[PDB]
DNA sequence: GTTGTAT
DNA sequence: GATCATACAAC
DNA sequence: GATCATACAACGT
DNA sequence: ACGTTGTAT
C-alpha cells in the first residue's frame, strides 16, 4: 500500500512513450544529418577516433579502447553495437568509401563477422580526415554529451558528400531510409554543376552523376526508375549479377558469376541455389563450386541440355535484386524525403557555413597574434625603458599599469610583455617578429577579403572539393545497362 | 499471517525472486527491463512482499505476431506463469499471485518502448488485470543505481511515487493500440507527424 | 604439398609448450607477487585507474573505459576477465578492505552477477591510493607493455601489507595458493613487531596476529592449524557460522544464521538446505526462511516443535557448507619463483621492498631538491647582475653564444644558464629576489634532512613504521572473525 | 573437385574429394577462422574452429570424453571413426595441422589438441598425418594468414614424429596425468625464471 | 527472411 | 567468446 | 546482454 | 565422477 499515488490514463501514457521513443529513435539513432551523412553512432565513433588520436599518421590502437572511449565519453550504449558500427566502416563492401581502416579480421562478404574486439585494432582512412578537417577552427557546433562532463560536435565538417557517397539506411519508427552509394568524382562534379548553375534540371545532372555506384560492382538495368528517384526522393531499379560463360578444356560450357548485387552474401545465394536445385527446378548444372579467392571472386557449370536459358533461370530464380530508393534524411531537426537537389543544395549550404565559420576563426587567431606582436616590438623598441619599469615595480599588477600608462598598451600586450623569455630580447629576434607580423597583415587582409566575397567562398569550396576528387576518387565500379 | 516455509516446488520461473508472502494484496510484482536492473531491484527489495520478474530485451509486439509466436514466446509465457492468472480462456483474476504489478522499465527512451510493448500485452492479453486496477508504474526520480538507491527512492511505499494505469473509453484505447502498434504504418506515420513537436 | 617441412618429435613439442603455458600461468596469472600481494590483471586494473586519474578525489568513470584502457595499455586478455577482476576487488565480501569504490549494481553475495558494463562506473579506493602512493618517484621499476608502446610497474609500492591483509587465490599449473584476509592493524602490529623483535617466535607473532580475519566474519574452529599454518605455510582450519537460537511468538526453537563462512553463498545453501529436507535425508525443519535485509544477514531455519534445533546444527554444520574448511597454502612468487613461505618470511619480504620504496622516494626527492637548488643558484646570481645579463643576452645573435658568454661570464652551468635565458621578465620585479631565496634556504633544509635519512637506515626503519601506523590510523577495521578453540 | 549439392555447423569445407592432398587446419576460435576461411584456397584446404579448451581427455572420464561436442566435431570432420572404429584409410585429410594462438594459451590448446590425437587419433599420427603450423591470431588480415602460414610453397611446417612410444606415453602421463606431483616435480626441474 | 542500430 | 529473440519498415 | 564447456589444484561429497 | 573456487580460452 503506497502513501503518495497518482492515477495515469491508459491512452496518454502510451501516447506520451511512444511519441518519445519514436522520435528519439527518427532524429537520434536510425536516420543521418542531411549535412554529413551520418546518424549518431558513426559521428561519435569519428570524434571518438579523432580525440583518440588514430589518425591516419599515428599507428593503429585497439579496437577495446576505441570503443571503450566512445561509450564512456559519448555513446551511451553497448559494446558491441558500437564495435559492429566501427566493422562496417571498415569493409569495402559495406562502405563505399571506408571511413575506417582495421588491422583483423573485420568479417569477410560471406557473411562472416569480425573478430573479438582484443584481436583487432583500428584507425580512421585518410578519407575520413575530410569528414573531419578543421573540426578544431569552430567549424562545428558542441553540445554536452550525455553524461554532461564532455562535449561532442552535432554535425561534422564533412569536404565530402558522405550522405551520397555512401548511401544510408534505413529502419526507424513509421518510417525508413534507403539511398545507394555514389562515385566519388560524379557526385563532387554534381555539387559543383548546382554552385555554377542553379538553373540546372535532373537531367543535366544526371549527365555528370549517371546513377550509383555500388562497392561490389554488378550491373543496374534501366535509369527511368533512377531519373524518378533522383526528381521525387523515391524509386525503383532493378540490379543484376557481372558475369561471363567461359569454356572448359573438355570443351564445354561454364556460366562464371564474377560480381555479386549489394548487400548479397554468395554463400547464401550458394546455399539457396542447392536447396532450388535439389527441387527439379534448374536442371542442366553439373557442378556449383565457389572459387573465389583474396585476389577476386564462383563457378556454376552446366551440362549439354542451354547455358544461356539455365543462367537466364539462375537470375529470375534468387543474383537479381530491387533496390528501392527512398531517400529520407533528418534536415533541421525534422525528417525529410529529399530529392538530389535538395541534399546538393543543404550539403553546398553546410560547406559555405563551414568555410565561413573556418575563415572566421583563422581572422581572429591572427588578428589576436598581430595585437599582442604589436605590443611586443613596442616593448623591444624600448627595452630598456620597460625593464626599469618591471625592475621599479613590486608586484606584477603595478609594473602591467605602468606599462600599460606609459607605452599605450592593452592588458593582453602588457601580460604579453611581462611573459617574455629574456632569451628574445636579442637582436634577430625583433626583425623575425617584424616579419611575423607583416606576414600576418597580409594573411587577415586576404582573409576579410573573403569574408566580403561569397563568391571567393564559393570558389574555395570548389577548389578543395576538387582535391579531395583527385585524391580519392575511384573509377566507376557499377556499369549502367538499358 | 500466512508465508511461505521454502521447502515447496512452486515450479514457478528459474528467474523471478519471488516474495515471502502468499497474500495477494499485499504482494507485488516488479516486471524488470534485464538482469542488470534485476540484481538491483532482487537484492534490496523487502523480500518479505516484493517480487522481481525480470523481462529480457524489447518483448514481442503481440498486435504485429501471430498467435502461434505469442504462445511459443517464452517471456509471456513467464510472465503469465509468474502471474498464475491462465491465458485467454482461463484468465481468472479472482486466482492471481500479485494484485501489485509494477511496470519498472529503465528511464531511458527504450524503456518507455518496453513500457509500451508491455501495455500492449497487458491490454490486449491480461485486460482483466488492468481493469480490476492491478497494474501500475513506477514514477523514479536502473542498473546504474544502488541497492540503497533503488529501494530509498523508487521502491519503499514510504516515499515512492506510483501511477494506477485506469482505462478511460474502451473504443479509443482499442484504436491507440490499432495505431501505435497495429501492422498499419501510415497511419502511425501520421500520428508521428502531427503529433511531435521537434 | 609443401616444400620445406620440419621435423618435430611429439614429446619435445608437449615439453615445451606446456613448460611455456605452465610458466606463464605460474608466473603471470595465478599467483601474486609476495611484495604487494598482486596479480598481473590487479596490478594493470590499479595502475590503469592511476593513469585514468579516477583516484579517490576525481568522479567516477565508466567501467566500460577503465576496461578498456586496461586492456588497450596493459591486460592483453579478454574484457570480461578484467571488469570480472575489478568488480570482484569491489566486493566488500569478497575483499576484506576493497580497492574499487562503484556505482551501480555491482553483484550481491547471493551470487547475483554485476551489472553490464554500460550501466556501472567505478574509481579507485581511498586506501588502493595507498598501494600506488609514490608512484611517480621512482620507487618500483618499470617494463614495456605487450605491444611495446606504453610502460607499467612490475611491483606497486603497496604501502599496506595487501598480501595477508586480502588474502590470495588461487589455482595455477603444478601449485596453487590459499591465503585468508587478515585485519589491517593487526598486520601492521605484527609488522612492526618484526622490525623492533627480529628474534621474535612465530607466538610472539601470534599475540598480534591472533589469526585470519574473513571479510564475512564468522567462527574458527581450531588455532593449532593457524599456528601450524604460521609456522610452515600450510595448514588447515575450520569454520563455522555465527549463528544463534531463538524462539518464535509461537513457543518453538528456531535456528539463526548470522554471519556464513568465507566464500560461501547464502543462496546455495538455502537450495542445498531445501534438497536436504524434501529427501528426508534432514527432518524437524518447519521453514527456511531468508530474512536478509540491506543492513544484515539473517538466515532463518524453523524447527518443529518436540524437535532439537541443536541436533538439525549440527546436522546442518555436518552435510551442508554450513561449515567448511580452510586450507593455508600461503604460496607467492619470490624473486621470480614459486615459494611456500611462513608468516614470517612473507612480512620480511614486505618489510624488505618497503625499505626499498622508503630509500628510492628519498633518493628522488633528494635529486630533484638539489636540481632545483641549482637551477636557483643561477636564477639568484643572474637576478643580481641582471644588467650584465641584460647586456650580454642583447649583444648576442645567436641563442647558443649568449648561453656561452653567460656561462663564461658568470662560471655557470648549461642548466643554469639556459634557465636564464629561459626566465619571464616578470620575474625581475624587487620582490622576486627574496621569494626565491627562502624557497632556496627551505631547499637547502630539505636536502640536509633527506641526506641524513639516506645516511641513517634507523630513520628509513623509523619512517616507515610511523606511515604504517598512519595508515593504520586512517583504514584498520574491528575484528569480524572470532577465534575460538 | 566435389560437386557440392549434397546434405558440422562450424567447419567450412574445401572443394576437392581427395585424402592425399587435402587439409584441415584446426584453428581457435571463430576470430582466427574469419581470417584462416577468407584466405585458405578453397579446393584442398578446410578450416575447423575449436571453441574454448578442448578436454583433457588424460584426467576425464569416456562419459565425458565422448559427451564432447568439439571432439565429436574433429571426428566428424576427420571421417575417421572413434575407438573400434577408428579407420585410418577413411580419413578425409592428409594433412591434420594444429593451427593454434602465438600465445602460451595457444600453446596449452596445442598440448591437449596433441593428447587427443595421441591417445585417441593414435593412427593418424604414426601414419605422418599431424603437423604443426608455424605462425610468426585474429589479429592478421587474410592475405596475412595466406601469405605467411598457409601457403605451401612458401610457409614452414612441423611434422608431428613419434620416436620411443614408451618415453611418449610417460610424457603424457606425467604432463597431462591425473598425478599433480610429478607435475610439480618437471616444472621445478625444467624450468628457469632468474 | 533479410537489412542495421538498439534492448 | 558464439548463439540465441525481438522492435521497426519495406521488398 | 545471459548462458554455455573447459584447464588447473585441492578438497569435498 | 560430479561440484566449487578464480584468471584464462
Ligand atoms: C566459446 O567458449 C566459451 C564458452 N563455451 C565453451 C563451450 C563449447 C563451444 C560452444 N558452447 C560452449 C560455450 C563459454 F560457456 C563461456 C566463454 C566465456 O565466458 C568467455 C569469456 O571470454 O568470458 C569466452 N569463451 C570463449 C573464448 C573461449 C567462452
Ligand atoms: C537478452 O537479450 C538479448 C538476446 N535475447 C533475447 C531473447 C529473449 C529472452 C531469452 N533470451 C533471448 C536472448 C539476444 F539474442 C541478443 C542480444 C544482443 O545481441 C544484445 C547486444 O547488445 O548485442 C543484447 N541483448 C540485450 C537485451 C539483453 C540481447
Ligand atoms: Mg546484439
Ligand atoms: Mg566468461
Amino acid at each position: 500500500q503506497d502513501k503518495n499515488l497518482v492515477n495515469v490514463n491508459l491512452t496518454k501514457e502510451m501516447k506520451a512513450s511512444f511519441i518519445d521513443y519514436a522520435m528519439s529513435v527518427i532524429v537520434a539513432r536510425a536516420l543521418p544529418d542531411v549535412r554529413d551523412g551520418l546518424k549518431p553512432v558513426h559521428r561519435r565513433i569519428l570524434y571518438g577516433m579523432n580525440e583518440l588520436g588514430v589518425t591516419p599518421d599515428k599507428p593503429h590502437k585497439k579496437s577495446a579502447r576505441i570503443t571503450g572511449d566512445v561509450m564512456g565519453k559519448y555513446h551511451p550504449h553497448g559494446d558491441s553495437s558500437i564495435y559492429e558500427a566501427m566493422v562496417r566502416m571498415a569493409q569495402w563492401w559495406s562502405y563505399r568509401y571506408m571511413l575506417v581502416d582495421g588491422h583483423g579480421n573485420f568479417g569477410s562478404m560471406d557473411g562472416d563477422s569480425a573478430a573479438a574486439q582484443r584481436y583487432t585494432e583500428a584507425r580512421m582512412s585518410k578519407i575520413a580526415l575530410e569528414m573531419l578537417r578543421d573540426i578544431n577552427k569552430n567549424t562545428v557546433d558542441f553540445v554536452d554529451n550525455y553524461d554532461a562532463n564532455e562535449r561532442e560536435p552535432l554535425v561534422l565538417p564533412a569536404r565530402f558528400p558522405n550522405l551520397l557517397v555512401n548511401g544510408a539506411t534505413g529502419i526507424a519508427v513509421g518510417m525508413a531510409t534507403n539511398i545507394p552509394p555514389h562515385n566519388l568524382g560524379e557526385t563532387i562534379d554534381a555539387v559543383k554543376l548546382v554552385m555554377d548553375n542553379p538553373e540546372v534540371t535532373t537531367k543535366d545532372l544526371m549527365e555528370v552523376l549517371p546513377g550509383p555506384d555500388f562497392p561490389t560492382g554488378a550491373l543496374v538495368m534501366g535509369k527511368s526508375g533512377i531519373h524518378k528517384a533522383y526528381e521525387t526522393g523515391k524509386g525503383s531499379i532493378v540490379l543484376r549479377s557481372r558475369t561471363e560463360i567461359e569454356t572448359t578444356k573438355t570443351g564445354r560450357e561454364r556460366i562464371v558469376v564474377t560480381e555479386f548485387p549489394y548487400m548479397v552474401n554468395k554463400t547464401k545465394v550458394h546455399e539457396h541455389i542447392v536447396r532450388l536445385v535439389q527441387e527439379k527446378r534448374i536442371e542442366g548444372i553439373t557442378a556449383v563450386r565457389d572459387e573465389s579467392n583474396r585476389e577476386g571472386v564462383f563457378v556454376i557449370e552446366v551440362k549439354r541440355d542451354s547455358a544461356n536459358v539455365i543462367l537466364n533461370n539462375l537470375f529470375k530464380m534468387t543474383m537479381q535484386t530491387n533496390f528501392g530508393f527512398n531517400m529520407l534524411a533528418i534536415q533541421n531537426g525534422i525528417p525529410k524525403i529529399l530529392s538530389l537537389r535538395q541534399i546538393l543544395d543543404a550539403y553546398i549550404e553546410h560547406q559555405k557555413e563551414v568555410v565561413v565559420r573556418r575563415t572566421r576563426f583563422d581572422k581572429e587567431k591572427a588578428e589576436a597574434r598581430a595585437h599582442i606582436l604589436e605590443g611586443l616590438l613596442i616593448a623591444l623598441d624600448h627595452i630598456d625603458e620597460v625593464i626599469r619599469i618591471i625592475r621599479a615595480s613590486e608586484t606584477d599588477a603595478e609594473a602591467q599599469a605602468e606599462l600599460m600608462s606609459k607605452f599605450k598598451l592593452s592588458e593582453r600586450q602588457s601580460q604579453a610583455i611581462l611573459d617574455m623569455r629574456l632569451r628574445r630580447l636579442t637582436g634577430l629576434e625583433r626583425d623575425k617578429i617584424q616579419s611575423e607580423y607583416d606576414d600576418l597583415l597580409a594573411l587577415i587582409a586576404d582573409l576579410a577579403d573573403i569574408l566580403a566575397k561569397p563568391e571567393r567562398v564559393s570558389q574555395i569550396i570548389k577548389d578543395e572539393l576538387d582535391e579531395v576528387k583527385r585524391k580519392f576518387s575511384d573509377k566507376r565500379r557499377t556499369e549502367l545497362m538499358v | 499471517k500466512h508465508m511461505k516455509s521454502g521447502l515447496e516446488i512452486s515450479n514457478l520461473p528459474g528467474k523471478l525472486a519471488d516474495c515471502s508472502s502468499n497474500n495477494p494484496a499485499e504482494t507485488e510484482l516488479f516486471i524488470v527491463e534485464g538482469d542488470s536492473a534485476g540484481g538491483s531491484a532482487k537484492s534490496g527489495r523487502n523480500r518479505e512482499f516484493q517480487a522481481i520478474l525480470p523481462i529480457r530485451g524489447k518483448i514481442l509486439n503481440v498486435e504485429k505476431a501471430s498467435m502461434d509466436k505469442i504462445l511459443a514466446n517464452e517471456e509471456i509465457r513467464s510472465l503469465f506463469t509468474a502471474m498464475g492468472t491462465g491465458f485467454g480462456a482461463e484468465f481468472d483474476v479472482s486466482k492471481a499471485r500479485y494484485q501489485k504489478l509494477v511496470l519498472m522499465t529503465d528511464a531511458d527512451v527504450d524503456g518507455a518502448h518496453i513500457r509500451t510493448l508491455l501495455l500492449t500485452l497487458i491490454y490486449r492479453y491480461m485486460k482483466p488485470i488492468l481493469e480490476a486496477g492491478y497494474v501500475y508504474i513506477a514514477q523514479p526520480p536502473l542498473g546504474e543505481m544502488d541497492d540503497h538507491q533503488l529501494w530509498e527512492t523508487t521502491m519503499d511505499p514510504e516515499h515512492r511515487l506510483m501511477a494506477r494505469v485506469s482505462v478511460d473509453d474502451a473504443a479509443e484505447a482499442d484504436k491507440i493500440f490499432d495505431m501505435l502498434m497495429g501492422d498499419r504504418v501510415e497511419p502511425r506515420r501520421e500520428f508521428i507527424e502531427e503529433n511531435a513537436v521537434y
